[PDB]
């Protein structure tokens, strides 16, 4: 039915290491080589990642930024309303971006005033002009 | 089995079934009702039984029937024509036993009989018994043929045939039993010594001989499964197909490694793409820092603007930063999913150097088993006898199997030193002309009824012929003759003062250098009471020994020897034998094989007899003149003593029935 546990034997296999006298070490050797020719290619990328590896050296410590822990409010200070309006219009949407500029407004908070404050800070043209970019 | 049913088994018949051959006699019986076909069975086993229980005195019809119980015994037309047929064909009074009714005064037609080996024997015995004037010829100066046995003082080897191969149901047991041999098994355990002369470790020992075993049934896939037994014409043979086995676990063993590392470098280059992202985000992280802190520098108070390009800068880079933090995630996985990967190589190798040369010991092994370089036996058939296998463990004769033929011998009109030149069958009879060995001159002629040749193959091969038909041989026969396999194998008998090896170990094998010298002295048997050692030529380093002087062989055998059991602990062989049988001309060779392109079916046709044309033309039809047993001839037990044997006792029935008739088929 199938051959002994381990022994590998495929119909068309066969047919290709018999075709000639010495189709046999023909692809015995195709191997060899296209086996080197990975093997090969292998030290050239990670040569290549080597580099790259030490480029990456030093992480990014030197460029963190401390954490801003602060708390939600209910006052839309005109300084806050006015930090959303240009949220706006450099965002378009991303609620969560123009939520953490902000600093401390909620992801709705942020929708509602979109709805609020439609009436006379022109989201509209506002946001269209986001679009244009 | 036991019992009833034992005989049955052991005289190798299906307890429950007629054969054939019983059919072919008893079609009254077989064609008709169950319930008498089990009473014939039954006799039959029960009759077998008796004979083999005791089988130092002949079993008469009439010793029988007493033994016999009703409703068996009450038949008595059946019981005769039972216990005939049975004696008729030698399962029941074959060998040596006693006869209780002497020997028929008077004779019925006359045979000759080419050869005392075994076969020739063993019909001749049967013939004699059945009273028919009955001479062999044989070119030798003692009878056994292939059965040699060397004797010098108490150093007994021999060169000839030298294992039974288990009792279970082997004729011989019963000869054993009937003769005075000693039967020694073989503790199947054997030490292997590679070229240096070091013991292979249970390690690889069990891991070669165990992927051996794999690599036949894996070509045994290729032949039924894959039907791969034709190549280019010629039949397959079964080195052929080991090559291509052994090539394709090599390829696959590539193919893997190719995969296993182009698995690596699917991998190894997601991390070159990863990397290129990763710095590039450094990239602009880095200068948008630049841009923070520069806006960052912008002292308060300050416009709404101003203000909001801080705080914009700040998310923008925060944001950054969980980007390139879960990309130093990302890589630290691949990173690892990499030396997973370099832990496990597949293997570097299928077989090592010093693997595929053990391999090779276990191919001389085969090589030895068929006496032949397996690139010569038929992938298709070489084994097809493996099923009649006997069961028990084999022995060794320790006293010397020569003890066999002398004793079927005796009592027998043997002229030996009589070389058989040609061979002459007619209508109405056959004349043999031999000559004596001496002065070759010297002429003979026999005149007989049949002759039964029991010639080698090898000599029936003989090209130009050694032995001359008259008429020549049917081209259906030769044909046969040609298409079959006659191999070679050499024995070296080592004979010295005192025990050196394992004294619990009777076989230990060596491994030659190359493939080329794989069956070159490949293994040893201690197997007797002196202190003699036997080394196997075998492969195809028996034929080009043949062609080596004495002393040398037995220089590359101390020089072996030495290298296994130290430089002085082996003296110098006080006597030294080494057999040819290849050269040897009544031989030719050492045993039959089943040659590429042949099949168990050319041994049938090595067994059908010959019948001549007619004389006066227009008259009846003849009788056949002349016969063939010998290993050669025997479908089932091909290249074996007891194979023959069998095939003298088969001759023997035919021809007995076919000059004296056979009145049991009535
Ligand atoms: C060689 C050998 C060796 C070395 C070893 C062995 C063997 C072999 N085997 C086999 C046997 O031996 C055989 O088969 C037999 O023996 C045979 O017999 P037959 O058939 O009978 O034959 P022969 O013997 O040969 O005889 C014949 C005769 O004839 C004569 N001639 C010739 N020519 C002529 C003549 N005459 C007259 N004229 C003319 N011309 C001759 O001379 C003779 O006599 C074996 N077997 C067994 O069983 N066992 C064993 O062991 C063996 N061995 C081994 O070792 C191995 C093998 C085997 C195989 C398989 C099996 Br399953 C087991 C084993």
């Amino acid at each position: 039915r199938k051959p002994p546990k381990g022994m590998f034997l495929s119909q068309e296999d066969v047919e290709a290491v018999s075709a000639n006298a010495t189709a046999a070490t023909t692809v015995l050797r195709q191997l060899d080589m296209e086996l080197v020719s990975v093997k090969r290619q292998i030290q050239n990328i990670k040569q290549t990642n080597s580099a790259l590896k030490e480029k990456l050296d030093g992480g990014i410590e030197p460029y963190r930024l401390p954490e801003v822990i602060q708390k939600c409010n209910a006052r839309w200070t005109t300084e806050e309303q006015l930090l959303a309006v240009q949220a706006i219009r450099k965002y378009g949407r991303d609620f969560q971006a123009i939520s953490d500029v902000i600093g401390n407004k909620s992801v709705v908070q942020v929708k509602n005033f979109f709805v609020n404050y439609r009436r006379r800070f022109n989201i509209d043209e506002v946001l269209q002009e986001w679009e244009a970019e | 089995p036991s019992g009833v049913e034992g005989a049955a088994f052991q005289s190798r018949l299906p307890h429950d079934r007629m054969t054939s051959q019983e059919a072919a006699c008893f079609p009254d019986i077989i064609s008709g009702p169950q319930q008498t076909q089990k009473v014939f069975l039954f006799i039959r086993n029960r009759t077998l039984q008796l004979w083999l229980d005791n089988p130092k005195i002949q079993l008469t019809f009439e010793a029988t029937l007493q033994q016999l119980e009703a409703p068996y015994n009450s038949d008595t037309v059946l019981v005769h024509r039972v216990h005939s047929y049975l004696e008729r064909h030698g399962l029941i009074n074959f060998g040596i036993y006693k006869r209780i009714k002497p020997l028929p005064t008077k004779k019925t037609g006359k045979v000759i009989i080419i050869g005392s080996g075994v076969s020739g024997l063993a019909a001749a015995r049967q013939l004699q018994s059945f009273g028919m004037d009955v001479t062999l010829l044989e070119a030798r100066d003692r009878v056994g043929g292939r059965v040699a046995t060397f004797r010098k003082g108490n150093y007994v080897a021999d060169l000839g045939a030298m294992v039974v191969t288990g009792l279970g149901g082997n004729p011989m047991a019963v000869v054993s039993k009937q003769v005075n041999m000693e039967l020694a098994k073989i503790k199947q355990k054997c030490p292997l010594y590679e070229a240096n002369g070091q013991a292979v470790p249970k390690e690889k020992d069990e891991m070669v001989e165990q992927e051996f075993n794999r690599l036949l049934e894996a070509t045994s896939y290729l032949s039924h499964q894959l039907d791969f037994n034709v190549l280019n014409n010629k039949p397959v043979s079964l080195g052929q197909a080991l090559e291509v086995v052994i090539q394709l676990q090599e390829k696959h063993v590539k193919d893997e490694q190719i995969e296993h590392w182009k698995k690596i470098v699917k991998t190894q280059e997601e991390l070159k793409e990863l990397l290129n992202k990763m710095v590039n985000l450094k990239e602009k992280i880095k200068e948008l820092h630049q841009q923070y802190k520069e806006a960052s520098e912008v002292k308060p108070p300050r416009d709404i603007t101003a203000e909001f390009l801080v705080k914009s800068k700040h998310r923008d880079l925060t944001a950054l930063c969980k980007e390139y933090d879960e990309l130093a995630e990302t890589q630290g996985k691949l990173e690892e999913k990499l030396q997973e990967l370099e832990a496990n190589p597949p293997s570097d190798v299928y077989l090592s150097s010093r693997d595929r040369q053990i391999l090779d010991w276990h191919f001389a092994n085969l090589e030895f088993a068929n006496a032949t370089p397996l690139s010569t036996l038929s992938l298709k058939h070489w084994d097809q006898d493996d099923d009649f296998e006997f069961t028990g463990s084999h022995l060794t004769v320790r006293n010397g199997y020569s003890c066999v033929p002398v004793a079927l011998a005796e009592g027998l009109d043997i002229k030996l030193n009589t070389a058989v030149r040609q061979v002459r069958y007619t209508a109405s009879g056959c004349e043999v002309i031999a000559v004596n060995t001496r002065s070759t001159s010297q002429t003979f002629i026999y005149k007989c009824d049949a002759v039964l040749c029991t010639l080698p193959l090898g000599v029936l091969k003989q090209q130009p012929p050694a032995v001359q038909f008259v008429p020549p041989l049917p081209e259906w026969k030769t044909s046969a003759v040609q298409r079959m396999g006659f191999g070679n194998l050499n024995k070296v008998v080592l004979c010295f003062d005192r025990v050196f090896w394992d004294p619990s170990v009777n076989l230990f094998g060596h491994v030659g250098s190359t493939t080329a010298s794989r069956g070159e002295l490949f293994l040893f048997w201690n197997l007797y009471k002196a202190p003699i050692l036997l080394a196997l030529v075998a492969g195809e380093a028996a034929g080009i020994m043949e062609n080596i002087s004495d002393d040398v062989i037995v220089g590359r055998c101390l020089a072996i020897l030495k290298g296994i059991f130290g430089s002085s602990a082996v003296p110098q062989p006080k006597e030294t034998v080494v057999s040819r049988w290849r050269a040897d001309p009544w031989a030719r060779g050492s045993y039959s094989y089943v040659a590429a392109g042949s099949s168990g079916n050319d041994y049938d046709l090595m067994a059908q007899p010959i019948t001549p044309g007619p004389s006066i033309p227009g008259a009846p039809q003849p009788i056949p003149r002349l016969f063939f047993a010998g290993e050669h001839t025997i479908r089932n037990y091909p290249a074996t003593v007891h194979g023959a044997l069998l095939s003298g006792l088969r001759e023997a029935g035919r021809i007995a029935d076919q000059f004296l008739g056979a009145m049991y088929t009535l």
